[PDB]
């Protein structure tokens, strides 16, 4: 997610764009990525298949299945062309763009600290805990029978526009089994997938009616236009975007399907044998997913309340695959239209990050972060219609622009498992394939129109998905007043000061450093140091990319120049003290495979079993 | 007091030229497009520093000048105006049409002395006159206390000083370009700022260069020739171009005028004498020059210039009529882009590569939409020869720590000489040459004879018959 | 001149294909053809033919080339006089000249003549078919100086025509000043 | 207040205040000078002397030009021969100044300096109270302090002890700096002021301050002759502040290295002492006080402070085609050797040491406004300052590896020693250097070389101009 998950995957790419070996900014210019255009060939598969089974030690099969997956790669691609006939068309001449480009980074030398006996690492993570999470610490006493007790009450629920069998409402665990902790965080283990669950995530309750289409939420729509426009944007871009249009070409489907993985090629060739048409795939249908992992946070809340329940709202398959070629095109357009100083997180990998930001942030500064998340975009209709204003400028073709639309407005739900339907009004959270593009728009309108000018006056701001931050902004009366038009809630504030309050970004800190006096971002340790006691599912084998994840976090924490600045962040954050300890822990667990499996113990079965 | 200049509202040569003169406030005021704007600048703030520098109560002597622009001046000016070029007879018919147009309505300028001078001399051209003369800087015989030369390159130096000396003269100036290049004897060179080109007349068929002219119907084996040449070095003529005027010129007489610090004059009379630099701008000199009677101390012969901004000589392969040769090539390189380059130049770098960075540093550089580069800060046509010159002077350095030798002891197998294709000056740095300084050659060029023909005669005096 | 709509040829190249002042027709063949006189001689002749937009006017070679003075010559025959020229405006292939004379003779004469550019100058050698026959002759003509300058960076390597063509196409859309991006604003012909 | 010639946006005003923290220093520029910097430190230093001077005694001027003394409220007494090719210019521009203001400005006895001047030129081998034409030693007049301002040209010791003999007791001596020709170096630079010096025999260098060469193919073998076989400095040195040029002798600069403590013995015997009041990037201020009598005893030794790093290191160069090694010199800022000494803990090739440098010398440390991004050092001085820390590096890591017992000397019944390599000294701020030198001198000449002085044709020139008094 965003800079880097658990597994060390991450949303980010890993190839720098943004660098240079000059010490001052070079403007150059953007081009384009050539791609290999996939050929069909069956009889190189006969032979190497033969003669797979003849010998084959370990690269033999690989090139079977590198044979095969191309295979599957061009039919894919004959089939889909054939489909969006009515929709296809051709190569026109492009608007060369300009991008500015900046010096490599400096770092300071680091130094490895790390015990010896991993049991002694145990004992000083669970002193740590008790000393400053008293309650935290206490309340493991038996085993995890948290399906028994949710069974024994019953089902608590605050639904709207629903229908459901009370005939299948029945929670009886299955059988469960998993690896004891040695951390004595207490992290929850994901949900079962039961009626009761579904009821219980979806207790939300948003009806609110407002003027859908007419004069008054057509004039907000326009006012908050031509703030975006006036206060974040240059003028020499707009009208030659509108003359040339963005349409489905071979070379956009081409492109996208070959970046595609293995398995994820093999699923989408299993939905092609019956192949629907563009116009006639559904914009307005959903299912529901409920797979997913409960998120916590340091403090002690869930050892009182219990957490709430995640989903997921999956499209069209089909819908996803046809239309997924311009998210490229968009993302340059965008980026071109932009003030030299307002920055996006869209195509640049954690090296670029670092480099842009490395002479503007010192101490005794003044930073705004700002999340917008607690907001009710399904009150006001005209949010939408602001996306939608903005999109129609960027110069998206008009037919394409209906079926974008027709997402925008009521859509269904449906539980396959339970035949459980839910209907919804207008929302902007869901699993299609503009989610991010569209918050990051809204994100950058409503801190244009609040702030006003003093967004252009500015050394250095980035804008990617709730989160935002500011450089050189206080918090004043004259904000207040604007944002209090219809309540006060609508976004939440935060004032930090660099050296003093460490600003909070994307789950990690802004710091600067010392020995060399530059600004870097590293990331949160309490909030992996909770995840370490997480009870593993038996029959998982992902204890390997775990390991490399933590040993490349460690190496950014043992920086010289930054071990008194970490101190200093994490206690005015969340008022812990001792944390230096908690890192060389964490050192010696991340040395060896077998330092690693000290944070595991014996398998517990539960619900299984009759004997 | 504010001065006006004729050049562009927004032309970068503004920045230079106020830097180079604190003392006043350039304003900008363009009135004709001319194509040499810039050389005309400099000029008309150089006179203006020097009128208010002497005394206003001594007598000034001009050698070669034209007496039009010295009309309204309220010092004393003695314009020594020989008849030696075609551009003389023009200059003296728009004075005289000048002079009875204002006549009677500037009555303050002395307007009735000049053309009552100016009658005088037309009756009887030998006569001394207080305003007007017609012989040339040897032959005059009127005393005064300052002379000045502007932009004369036609007289040997150390001659034409000590003929001012023994009438009088205590002090000089001088307004021309630099001459350096003509010191290290190069064959072609260029001033990128003020839009000039020289060169030899032995190239004056090459390819590349920047005053040049080549055929196209070509394509053929083997040239017979009777003589055997083999050769290629600087002759004494050299070819001028300022903007799109053309301008001959000598390199004796042109080196005569480095002069050095200190040097003696002797003869009849003996005299000692200094040379110095006020002001330099990217080509342009001001030098001023001291005379005092008697011999006092001793003399070195050394010569010092001290370089701004980048200096650079390097050697480059040219095609001249169709035959491959190699010659030097000399050019001027800005401060700001000389430092960016310090860290690239530490390795070995192909020629391609730094071309390739230099257009980046030159027209594609930003720091925050205010100042910049001023997207031009060298001229795109020299910059193929820049980096052909940075990749040979990098590679030559890289050999010099390969051969590390021992302290205060040389070697003799009786020694070898190492191959030079570079000569490259960064700013902040000094270089010192061996020239002569002490004079003793009293030739007299004295055969007088007037170059005034009689149908012109009668032209400037018909143009002043008439009182409007 | 491409700022002027003027093109002009010669009379012997009137029947080319792809240049400014040229008409063809269409031939499927005809491998061999007589010839009553032999050629081999492809050089320029004093006959040349100008066409400003619309307008056709014929031209002398012997006489376009005697106004191109230097800047000083004598002229002596039962009178003698000095005179000197000087260009004073130039825009794109306009130019005002003045000459000024005056009575005797005086200096010395060097026999040289110089011209400015501020624009791009070029002149090529080119392939073409005229009358069904190939032969190759020169051309030239202007390019704008904003071209001439954005045009540096790929010239220090060997590129295909067909690449230049592309960037060409591409730069007579956006240019790049002071960091920032605008159209061209001076752009040149497509043809 | 005090206004000097400086650029209103230059980082040498910094420096400067530091340097003078009693006076408030404000920029007024009014003139291009190539040697502008050189020209604000001289003016300051001027002042402060004034400042703790009793204003009812007399001061003396060796070398010093009359024009520049005019407009002062103290009593001089300039002592000015004619020895100089700029002389002459110096005298008539005095009495130009003299005669333009007769009667405008009441200051001081501008009739009395008036008159002093004609009385000197009437009778030349005459004393007055303002004027005369005499040497440093030929002089006889009485004063109780003296100033040498950027004087090179006469031996210490000697000078000294005849200004001694007329009751002087105090005297102060403001120029450059004499430790690195203490070192015997062959060439040298001071970046802050522009100045660079060369020896005579590596004029023909190629990549140093002050060289001039010429394009070669590259033939081999020209002759073999005379075998010099041996490069030493020699006793000729030239000078370049900007733009001017001066030749200056070895001998006589590291004549004015004085120690604390010596003696001056002869006729009548005096001790006195020599001490440095102010240092900024090159040059120094010097008191001397001297008393009669002898007292204490000597040591003979000389110490400098250093605020700023101190570079000595050996380069290898082509000069007039032949590749020679010699020795160069050069100050570098405390703020680059500070932030250097986490690197020089291992070993870094050359190619590495130039990159951090630049990244140093831009980026970090400085910035500014609208005028963004200045250099604290000058960039012609980094390949050469790159290179020394190489070399000091490695030879810091063979001492360690290399250890000896306690006490103790190891020879080689023949015994000898073996010395190793040194090829870089680099001297850390907030360290000393010390020297030997003679604390003893008793050997004195008096020579009568002043026949004359002055010329009839000059003579007559100056009482023209000075006719025109009234
Ligand atoms: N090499 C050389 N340059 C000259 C000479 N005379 C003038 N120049 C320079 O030419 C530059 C352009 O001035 P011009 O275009 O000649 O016009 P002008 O000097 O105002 O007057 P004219 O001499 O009548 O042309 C001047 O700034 C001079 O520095 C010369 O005799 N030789
Ligand atoms: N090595 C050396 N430096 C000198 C000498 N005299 C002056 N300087 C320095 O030259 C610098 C600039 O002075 P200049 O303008 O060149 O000499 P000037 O023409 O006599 O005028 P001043 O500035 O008053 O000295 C001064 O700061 C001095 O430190 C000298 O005799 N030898
Ligand atoms: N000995 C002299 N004394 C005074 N003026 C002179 C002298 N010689 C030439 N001039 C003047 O210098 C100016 C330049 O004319 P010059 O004699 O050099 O011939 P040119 O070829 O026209 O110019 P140039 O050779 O400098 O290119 C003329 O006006 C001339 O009157
Ligand atoms: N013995 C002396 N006593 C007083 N002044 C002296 C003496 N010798 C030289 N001077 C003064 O030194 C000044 C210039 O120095 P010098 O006489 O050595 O001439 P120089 O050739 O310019 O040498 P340098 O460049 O080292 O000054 C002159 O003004 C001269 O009056
Ligand atoms: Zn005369
Ligand atoms: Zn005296």
């Amino acid at each position: 997610y965003i800079f880097s998950s658990d597994t060390g995957q991450g949303h980010l790419q890993q190839k720098s764009v943004r660098q240079t070996t000059l010490p001052v900014n070079i403007v150059e210019e953007v081009h384009e990525e050539k791609c290999y255009p996939p050929k069909l060939d069956e009889i190189k598969e006969q032979l190497l298949l033969k003669r797979l089974q003849e010998s084959a030690s370990t690269a033999n099969r690989s090139r079977y299945q590198s044979r095969k997956v191309e295979n599957m790669k061009a039919m894919i691609i004959h089939r889909l062309k054939e489909g969006c006939r009515l929709y296809l068309a051709s190569d026109t001449p492009r608007v060369p763009s300009y991008r500015i480009t900046y010096p490599a980074p400096i770092y300071s030398p680091s130094i490895n600290i790390k015990l010896s006996n991993p049991e002694t690492a145990v004992a000083v993570c669970n002193e740590f805990l008790a000393r400053n999470y008293p309650t935290v610490a206490s309340y493991q006493v038996t085993d995890e029978y948290d399906a028994y007790l949710d069974m024994v009450d019953g089902s608590e629920s605050c639904l709207d526009r629903a229908t459901f069998n009370p005939s299948k409402l029945r929670s009886y665990p299955k059988q469960h089994s998993y690896h004891a902790p040695t951390i004595r965080s207490a992290v929850p283990s994901p949900f079962q997938n039961t009626l009761q669950n579904v009821l219980a995530a979806a207790t939300k309750r948003n009806c609110n009616v407002t003027q859908m289409r007419e004069l008054p939420t057509m004039d907000s729509a326009a006012f908050n236009v031509e703030c975006f426009k006036k206060y974040a944007c240059n003028q020499e871009y707009w009208r030659e975007f509108a003359s040339s249009p963005i349409r489905v070409t071979t070379e956009n489907l081409t492109t996208y399907v070959t970046k595609l993985k293995g398995p994820k090629a093999a699923a989408l060739f299993a939905k092609t044998h019956n192949l629907l048409p563009l116009q006639e795939v559904p914009m307005d249908r959903f299912t529901m997913d409920m797979k997913r992992d409960v998120k916590v946070t340091p403090g002690t809340k869930h050892t009182e309340e219990r957490p709430k329940v995640q989903v997921i709202q999956a499209a069209e398959p089909l819908a996803t695959a046809y239309l997924c070629g311009i998210h490229r095109e968009l993302v340059r357009r965008l980026n071109a239209v932009l003030l030299p100083n307002v920055h996006t997180l869209f195509d640049m990998s954690a090296e670029d990050f670092d480099a842009i930001i490395a002479t503007h942030f010192k101490p005794g500064d003044a930073v705004l972060e700002t999340d917008i998340a607690s907001f009710d975009k399904s009150q006001d209709d005209s949010l939408a219609l602001t996306a939608m204003m903005l999109l129609e400028d960027l110069g998206v073709d008009q037919p394409i622009l209906d079926l974008i639309e027709a997402a925008f407005g009521e859509i269904s739900s449906c539980h396959l498992p339970t035949g459980t339907r839910f209907k919804f009004g207008a929302m902007m959270k869901s699993g299609m394939f503009l989610t991010l593009f569209v918050n990051t728009l809204l994100n950058i309108t409503i801190a244009s129109r609040v702030l006003e000018e003093r967004l252009t006056t500015s050394a250095c701001a980035a804008f990617i998905g709730d989160d935002n931050i500011i450089h050189g902004v206080v918090s004043d009366a004259l904000m207040a007043a604007r944002c209090a038009t219809w309540m006060n809630m609508e976004v939440k504030i935060i004032d930090a000061v660099v050296s003093v309050k460490a600003p909070y970004f994307c789950g990690g800190f802004i710091l600067h450093d010392t020995v060399t006096g530059t600004a870097c971002r590293v990331a949160d340790p309490l909030k992996r140091l909770f995840k370490l006691g997480k009870p593993l599912a038996a029959g998982d084998e992902q204890d390997e990319d775990r390991r490399r994840a933590l040993a490349d976090e460690v190496t950014r924490w043992q920086r010289t120049g930054l071990v008194t600045e970490l101190e200093r962040a994490v206690y005015s954050r969340y008022e812990v003290q001792g944390i230096t300890a908690v890192i060389t822990s964490m050192a010696t667990f991340a040395s060896s495979k077998e330092n690693f499996k000290k944070l595991r113990g014996p398998v517990v079965t539960l619900y299984g079993g009759p004997k | 007091d504010p001065v006006y200049v004729d050049i562009d509202a927004d032309s970068a040569f503004l920045k230079a030229l106020q830097r180079a003169y604190p003392m006043f406030e350039v304003e900008p005021r363009q009135v004709t497009p001319n194509d040499a704007a810039n050389a005309r600048a400099f000029s008309h703030l150089a006179i203006k520093l020097i009128e208010q520098e002497i005394d206003p109560d001594s007598t000034i002597l001009d050698i070669g000048s034209a007496p039009a622009r010295r009309m309204m001046s309220d010092r004393k000016y003695h314009c020594v105006c020989p008849m030696r070029s075609a551009e003389d007879p023009e200059r003296l018919a728009n004075y005289a049409r000048k002079l009875a147009s204002a006549a009677g309505k500037v009555l303050d300028r002395n307007i009735s002395g000049k053309i009552g001078d100016l009658q005088a001399v037309m009756a009887v051209p030998d006569t001394e006159t207080p305003t007007f003369c017609l012989h040339t800087d040897v032959s005059c015989r009127q005393r005064a206390d300052v002379a000045i030369y502007q932009d004369v390159y036609a007289v040997h130096a150390p001659t034409s000083l000590y003929h001012q000396a023994i009438k009088g003269v205590r002090l000089a100036y001088w307004v021309g370009f630099d001459t350096t290049p003509f010191m290290y004897n190069a064959m072609a060179g260029a001033y990128p700022s003020y839009s000039t080109n020289w060169a030899d007349e032995q190239v004056l068929k090459a390819k590349n260069i920047g005053l040049c002219s080549t055929d196209l119907t070509e394509g053929r084996r083997g040239k017979l020739s009777i003589m055997r040449g083999k050769k290629l070095e600087p002759c004494d003529r050299v070819l001028f171009s300022v903007g799109s005027t053309l301008y001959p010129e000598s390199r004796k007489l042109l080196k005569s005028w480095h002069l050095p610090s200190v040097f003696h004059l002797k003869g009849k009379l003996s005299f000692t004498c200094r040379c110095d630099t006020v002001v330099s701008c990217e080509g342009y000199v001001v030098k001023r020059i001291t005379m005092s009677p008697g011999l006092y101390g001793k003399t070195t012969g050394y010569a010092v210039t001290h370089h701004a901004d980048g200096f650079l000589m390097c050697k480059t392969t040219d095609t001249v009529d169709g035959e491959r040769v190699s010659f030097s090539v000399c050019t001027y390189v800005p401060a700001t882009i000389c430092d960016q380059m310090t860290g690239i130049l530490a390795t070995e770098v192909t020629p391609e590569d730094a071309q390739k960075l230099l257009v980046g540093l030159n027209q594609r550089i930003v720091v925050n939409g205010r100042t910049q580069r001023n997207t031009n800060t060298m001229k795109n046509y020299m910059i193929p020869v820049v980096a052909q010159a940075f990749s040979k002077w990098a590679k030559e350095c890289r050999k010099d720590m390969e051969d590390e030798k021992l302290l205060g002891v040389r070697e003799r197998t009786a020694f070898k000489k190492q191959k030079t294709h570079t000569v490259y000056k960064r700013p902040d740095t000094q270089s010192i040459q061996k020239v002569q300084a002490e004079f003793d050659s009293f030739v007299v060029p004295s055969l007088w004879s007037s170059g005034l023909s009689i149908p012109l005669r009668t032209r400037i005096k018909w143009l002043l018959s008439k009182v409007p």
